[PDB]
């Protein structure tokens, strides 16, 4: 066993994390006091779970979770809501004022003056762990902490753990629900200085999820609950390798291998079906093959882009539920037929699969329906630099003019990181094109 | 950032500044004597922004008011919320200004702003996180014009990291006390472009032309004028109070509106525009209410929208009402009218909402809009300005407390720099 | 069609599928950077105050 | 009010179109790089697909479908029938084609060469026009670009009076329910000069396109021949119709060509949706015999139809989509 350290930071990071550790407490049968009745060595253990929970000599399992934010308001909701018990309050970190939707206010400014209270933070865990694996770094793109705060933290970690992966749940911002107009600059400028430091990062564009709640879950205006029970159910179905008994993506080292053969291009699309609203009356349970067919489907990814036009290096199927591999190979065998997948002439056609017997678990009273069979799709496709593409072109408009640029340059920031930031993303852009046409 | 200190100055400061505080009272159940009263928990999660917890479960709203005359104050504190107010902030000098911008600025104000600037640092310093600062004031007399922009400069060089945002009364021929009031509204504005964050360009002409030409008011007084004033301050720091999905404040306004720092001057809009007592039973629609939010009519600075372009665009709704509805509604506007909002930065529309209406509305929207239509404004004052100013006429009022012309001069050519500018970005 | 690396237990099952075969800032940079951005901050605040000293 | 945008200055059929659409007072031209279009009209290179659909309330359209550049590209045409299943190498309907670079199917290609040399029959290939190979490698490698080698049609129906060539082209309209519509007015682009068999140090005798002729206009106005004529021409001469000698087939591999490449390129599950206006080119044989030449993606119509096909554009592909305040095309079933 070697443990995984969760860092949540700012207001997505931090709420997103508050519905992925309710759900791993559900899936693992821990109460909101830390009691695991089925757990039978009280007071320590090496079981796969022990990943993501240290346990203390009273059997309280304690998430190996840090939570902080710039500002203490939403931290605050952990803090008093109804897994308060759960974590330690040294875990629990706030500032007294956010970076105000700045990135150079999360990075400089603010971010110099809390960056050793976190880290000390962190070492406290690391500290608890005898093999210690790395980390899963959970933000926006678009917030001033979410952002701003991360990229400094990355960069830190890198230097204090050398060794050790890091991986990202990012969201992508979508004006849906957005909360600043400058989260395009926001989003280049820590994509920029993120990249170097990160093995393999999962971004969620919220277009993509709020539209999967309007479509699917009959959500008129779906609020950040109804779009996180959905997140975390995505990333509870890539983090089960890391919790349960099994010999696919078993350590973080895994991910990069399987999942991204180029460094740089390190951003594998998630497509996950099926979502069902808890509210279907009448229900006919999809099959093994419906469900995969549902992977290569735009309406089903956390990113809209097509597929079609670019090329995979790599696929991972992860199924929860009544699921067989026979079945599994039928479907592919048909869905290869139907459809446009080309891989790179330089990887193998093919696909690594993970099935876990155990259903998805869901959130009693949630927006879900409880279903036999799920899969999350992970495929390193080129066609996610359709979102580089869109986000590089808004960055660009505002950047033509200078328009609030003096706002991140008043922070300390020179404007020059700005144009760095994007020549970055330029080249970033390209790498995709020579590797998916 | 949490805290808000509020500073009014001068007898339209005060005026419109008692308004607010009665109108925001009522809103989160405070009462005459600052007891708390109402049902909803919305009503106390944030009223740390503005009202301040003291002895025997009381709230004393973070207030001080300044004025060079006792007028005014003695008004607010004999008027319906004047027990509310803290006894020591009441900052008062026996002169008067005079309406002249020297007086408050240079020489009587010069002797009063001390003692302001020690009840603002003793506001402050119980502050967990203050945010900054909010002044109400009128730009054509002395004392809020002249006085008001010398505290502005003060605090700014005490607190330099902290967000100034007013609330500026500009003047009119229209509703005009004296002919000095474009000298005294440009000599101000020259200080604003320099020292805020965040202005709402409050026009008296369009206050009167809404009282006439809309709500049917033969004879519009100040305190008509000032129904609309505090219905338009309820709404635009709605999202600073209330706790919502944004959680709000002086700075993320700032970042999001103010695309480059001189362009700060916000037109506020209000709808369904209503007179004192005389009020109407239905409730509008949704798309009334977007409709007419955004109808140059409902606006609360005498500048034509269509005249220029929305550089950023922020909206209130506030009622209880589909959100769907809402964000159809706001994409709809900016679908079909997408050449006045510039393309250069883009998704720069933003909606909140906030389940409590105000007091005797189910319904209603509240607009500021950064547009670089409010160049019309300034051109106004301007040629006011020069029509005096090319015969140097009513300076003698201004020489005899030490200016020089050229003070006039400068103040006039960065006022002209402003409209420039903003010409600049109506075309690119 | 060639299935290999089946592993099973208890909880489930995992294997691959082949379809076809193919063909770091030091602790120092970091301060200097954080650094040299606050002393731009407090550069821009001196000549703030200067500006307002005159 | 419908908003759209044009971002191909240099297409007659979409000036044609915005035209149409300002005149119906229901839809207004925004500026080029206004992102808040329900409709964009886009250019012929690098349109940036990646960006579509993407604008919450509006439904987004484009007038190209993305991946049909594999279609109307001389090279990519010759692979995609090569190597799907549902056309093949036998494909009885397209010429021998061999794809050859200038630094590939060389060493293929003058291997089946060696039958038109060994068991001598026709023996003439396009690249331009030659009787040997070692002529036509030559020039592919001193212009420095890819291009294809493909059978020449040595036999081709000739038109009397005259003794002369010509081209079909067809217009294709694929709306965004992949609906197939064939405009039923077709052009022959003739030759003006009379077909010469022996002679390949030619030009205007044997390329057919409206440019390279301009004997020019003799027989028909600017070697514009169309369909009422053409089928009148061959009920006088060869006792058939138009119809069923040479569009049974023309339909067939319309049809055929579109449907293999519908799963990569369809919009019917995309944020996004697509049209588009195709031009295809048939080449017809001595017995009848109907031959793809090519496809084209961004194709020019004909004087007298540009008013016609432009509406139907609007009327179908358009108007579909969103709808305003007898049919001119055959819908090809599947
Ligand atoms: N999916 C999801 N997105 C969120 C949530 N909260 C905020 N966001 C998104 O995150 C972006 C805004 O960043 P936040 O994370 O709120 O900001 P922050 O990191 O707290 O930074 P500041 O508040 O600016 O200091 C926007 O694109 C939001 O739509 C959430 O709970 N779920
Ligand atoms: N809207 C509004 N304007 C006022 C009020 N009182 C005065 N004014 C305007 O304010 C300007 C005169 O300034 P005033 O505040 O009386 O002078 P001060 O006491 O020296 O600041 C003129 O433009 C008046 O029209 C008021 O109560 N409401
Ligand atoms: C143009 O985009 C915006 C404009 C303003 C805001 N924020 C921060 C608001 C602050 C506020 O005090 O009032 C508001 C009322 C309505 C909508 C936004 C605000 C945010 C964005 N993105
Ligand atoms: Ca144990
Ligand atoms: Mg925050
Ligand atoms: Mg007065």
């Amino acid at each position: 066993m070697r443990e995984c350290i969760s860092i949540h930071v700012g207001q997505a990071g931090v709420q997103i994390g508050n519905a992925c550790w309710e759900l791993y407490c559900l899936e693992h049968g821990i109460q909101p006091d830390g009691q695991m009745p089925s757990d039978k060595t009280i007071g320590g253990g090496d079981d796969s779970f022990n990943t993501f929970f240290s346990e203390t000599g009273a059997g309280k399992h304690v998430p190996r979770a840090v939570f902080v934010d710039l500002e203490p308001t939403v931290i605050d909701e952990v803090r008093t809501g109804t897994y308060r018990q759960l974590f330690h309050p040294e875990q629990l970190i706030t500032g007294k004022e956010d970076a105000a939707n700045n990135y150079a206010r999360g990075h400089y400014t603010i971010g110099k003056e809390i960056i050793d209270l976190v880290l000390d933070r962190i070492r406290k865990l690391a500290d608890q762990c005898t093999g210690l694996q790395g980390f899963l770094v959970f933000h926006s793109f678009g917030g001033g902490t979410g952002s701003g705060f991360t990229s400094l933290l990355m960069e830190r970690l890198s230097v204090d753990y050398g060794k050790k992966s890091k991986l990202e749940f990012s969201i992508y911002p979508a004006p849906q629900v957005s909360t600043a107009v400058v989260e395009p600059y926001n989003s280049i400028l820590t994509t920029h200085t993120t990249l170097e430091h990160s093995d393999c990062a999962f971004m969620v564009d919220n277009e993509a999820i709020y539209d999967i709640c309007r479509r699917n879950l009959d959500i008129e205006r779906p609020t950040y609950t109804n779009l996180n029970r959905l997140i975390s159910q995505i990333v509870s179905s890539i983090t089960a390798s890391l919790r349960f008994d099994g010999a696919l993506n078993v350590d973080l080292t895994e991910f990069q291998t399987n999942l991204v053969p180029y460094p740089r291009i390190h951003f594998p699309l998630a497509t996950y079906a099926p979502v069902i609203s808890a509210e279907k009356a009448y229900h006919e349970q999809l099959s093994v093959a419906e469900i995969t067919n549902a992977c290569f489907e735009p309406a089903n990814q956390m990113v809209k882009c097509d597929p079609r036009h670019g090329k995979y290096m790599a696929c991972c199927l992860l199924y929860r539920g009544d699921v067989v591999p026979k079945d599994v190979n039928a479907a592919i065998a048909t869905i290869k037929t139907k459809r446009s997948i080309q891989f790179v002439d330089w990887c193998p056609t093919g696909f690594k699969v993970g099935i876990n017997y155990q259903p998805p678990t869901v959130v009693p009273g949630g927006d879900l329906a409880k279903v036999q069979r799920a899969v999350c799709m992970l495929s390193n496709t080129t066609a996610i630099a359709e979102a580089w593409a869109r986000l590089d072109h808004k960055f660009d408009l505002m950047y033509a003019k200078r328009a609030f640029v003096h706002w991140y340059v008043g922070e300390g920031m020179e404007e020059g990181e700005f144009s760095e930031a994007r020549e970055d993303m330029a080249a970033l852009e390209k790498d995709y094109e020579e590797v998916g046409v | 950032m949490r805290e808000i200190v509020h500073i009014q100055a001068g007898q339209c400061g005060n005026q419109i500044g008692a308004k607010f505080w009665e109108v925001i009272s009522d809103e989160h159940g405070i009462d005459p004597t600052g007891s708390y009263h109402g049902d909803s928990d919305l009503q106390l999660e944030r009223i740390n922004v503005y009202y301040n917890e003291a002895t025997g479960n009381k709230y004393v709203p973070r207030a001080i008011l300044v004025d060079l005359e006792p007028g005014t104050m003695d008004s607010v504190r004999s008027g319906p919320f004047g027990q509310i107010f803290r006894p020591d902030n009441f900052v008062f000098g026996q002169s008067g200004a005079g309406n002249n911008w020297a007086k408050g600025h240079y020489t009587e104000g010069a002797e009063l702003v001390d003692s302001v600037l020690d009840v603002v640092r003793k506001e402050s310093e119980s502050c967990d996180c203050l945010q900054g600062f909010q002044l109400t004031h009128s730009l054509g007399g002395g004392t809020g014009s002249g006085m008001g922009t010398l505290l502005i400069s003060k605090i700014r060089e005490e607190y330099p990291d902290r967000i100034m945002n007013t609330f500026s009364v500009m003047p009119s021929p229209k509703v005009s006390d004296t002919v000095v009031e474009p000298y005294n509204a440009t000599l101000s504005v020259h200080q604003l472009v320099e020292n805020t964050d965040e202005t709402y360009c409050i026009d008296n002409e369009a206050l009167y032309d809404i009282c006439f030409r809309t709500l049917k008011l033969t004879t519009p007084t100040y305190g008509d004028l000032n129904h609309l004033v505090s219905a338009t301050m309820s709404g635009v720091t709605t999202c600073l109070r209330f706790p919502g999905q944004l959680n709000a404040d002086l700075r993320k306004l700032a970042v999001n509106m103010v695309p480059f720092p001189r362009l700060h001057f916000f037109m506020p809009g209000f709808a369904p525009l209503t007179s004192r007592g005389s009020q109407q039973y239905r409730a509008l629609t949704v798309p009334e209410l977007t409709q007419q939010m955004f109808d140059s009519k409902n606006m609360m600075a005498a500048c034509d929208p269509r005249h220029g372009r929305y550089l950023t665009v922020a909206a209130i709704f506030r009622g209880r009402m589909s959100m769907k509805e809402v964000d159809e509604q706001m994409l709809n506007v900016q679908n079909k009218n997408s050449s006045y909002f510039v393309e250069w930065i883009p998704n720069n529309v933003k909606t909140a909402v906030c389940d409590i209406p105000p007091r005797g509305l189910k319904m209603s929207a509240t607009f500021i809009g950064n547009s670089t239509a409010i160049q019309e404004l300034f051109k106004r004052i301007s040629e006011q300005f020069t029509a005096m100013f090319r015969r140097k006429a009513f300076l003698h009022w201004y020489t005899g407390e030490g200016m020089d012309e050229m003070e006039f001069t400068e103040a006039e050519s960065n006022m002209n720099d402003l409209v420039s500018e903003y010409q600049q970005y109506q075309d690119a | 069609m060639e299935v290999i690396e089946l592993n099973k237990c208890t909880s489930g099952q995992s294997f691959e599928v082949i379809l076809k075969p193919p063909s770091d800032p030091s602790l120092e940079e970091i301060q200097k950077k954080l650094e040299a951005a606050e002393e731009r901050r407090k550069y821009q605040e001196a000549e703030l105050l200067k500006h307002l000293a005159e | 009010m419908y908003t759209f945008v044009v971002r191909d200055e240099n297409s007659s059929v979409y000036a044609e179109v915005s035209r149409l659409l300002l005149a119906t007072g229901q839809w207004k031209r925004l500026r080029k790089d206004n992102p808040r279009f329900n409709l964009m009209l886009g250019e012929r290179n690098r349109l940036p697909f990646g960006r579509l659909g993407h604008e919450p309330g509006l439904v987004q359209l484009v007038n190209y479908y993305r991946g049909a550049d594999k279609l109307c590209r001389k090279a990519s045409l010759v692979k995609l029938i090569k190597t799907s299943p549902e056309l093949s190498e036998s494909c009885t309907w397209f010429p021998e084609s061999y794809v050859i670079y200038p630094t590939d199917e060389r060493e293929v290609f003058l291997a089946a060469y060696n039958r038109r040399r060994e068991g001598r029959e026709g023996n003439v290939w396009i690249a331009l026009i030659s009787s040997e190979a070692s002529e036509l490698l030559d020039f592919i490698d001193e212009q420095g670009q890819v291009h294809v080698i493909q059978k020449y049609l040595e036999k081709p129906l000739l038109l009397e009076p005259g003794h002369r060539k010509f081209d079909i082209r067809s217009w294709v309209l694929v709306d965004h329910l992949y609906n197939i519509y064939l405009y039923r007015e077709g052009v022959l682009r003739t030759s003006s000069e009379p077909y010469n068999s022996a002679n390949f140090q030619d030009k205007t005798c044997h390329l057919t396109n409206h440019c390279i002729q301009k004997n020019y206009g003799r027989y028909e106005e600017g070697n514009e021949m169309f369909f009422e004529e053409f089928n009148q021409y061959l009920m006088d001469a060869l006792n058939t119709t138009l119809e069923n000698s040479i569009l049974l087939q023309i339909k067939h591999i319309i049809r055929s060509c579109l449907m293999c490449i519908e799963p990569a390129i369809s919009t019917k599950h995309l944020h996004y949706q697509s049209f588009q206006l195709f031009g295809f080119d048939f080449m017809v044989d001595e017995e009848l015999k109907v031959w793809l030449i090519e496809v084209n993606g961004a194709p020019a119509c004909a004087q007298k139809l540009y008013a016609e096909l432009c509406q139907g554009i609007v009327d179908v592909a358009i108007s579909s989509v969103f709808p305003l305040a007898t049919s001119i095309f055959i819908k090809l079933h599947h």
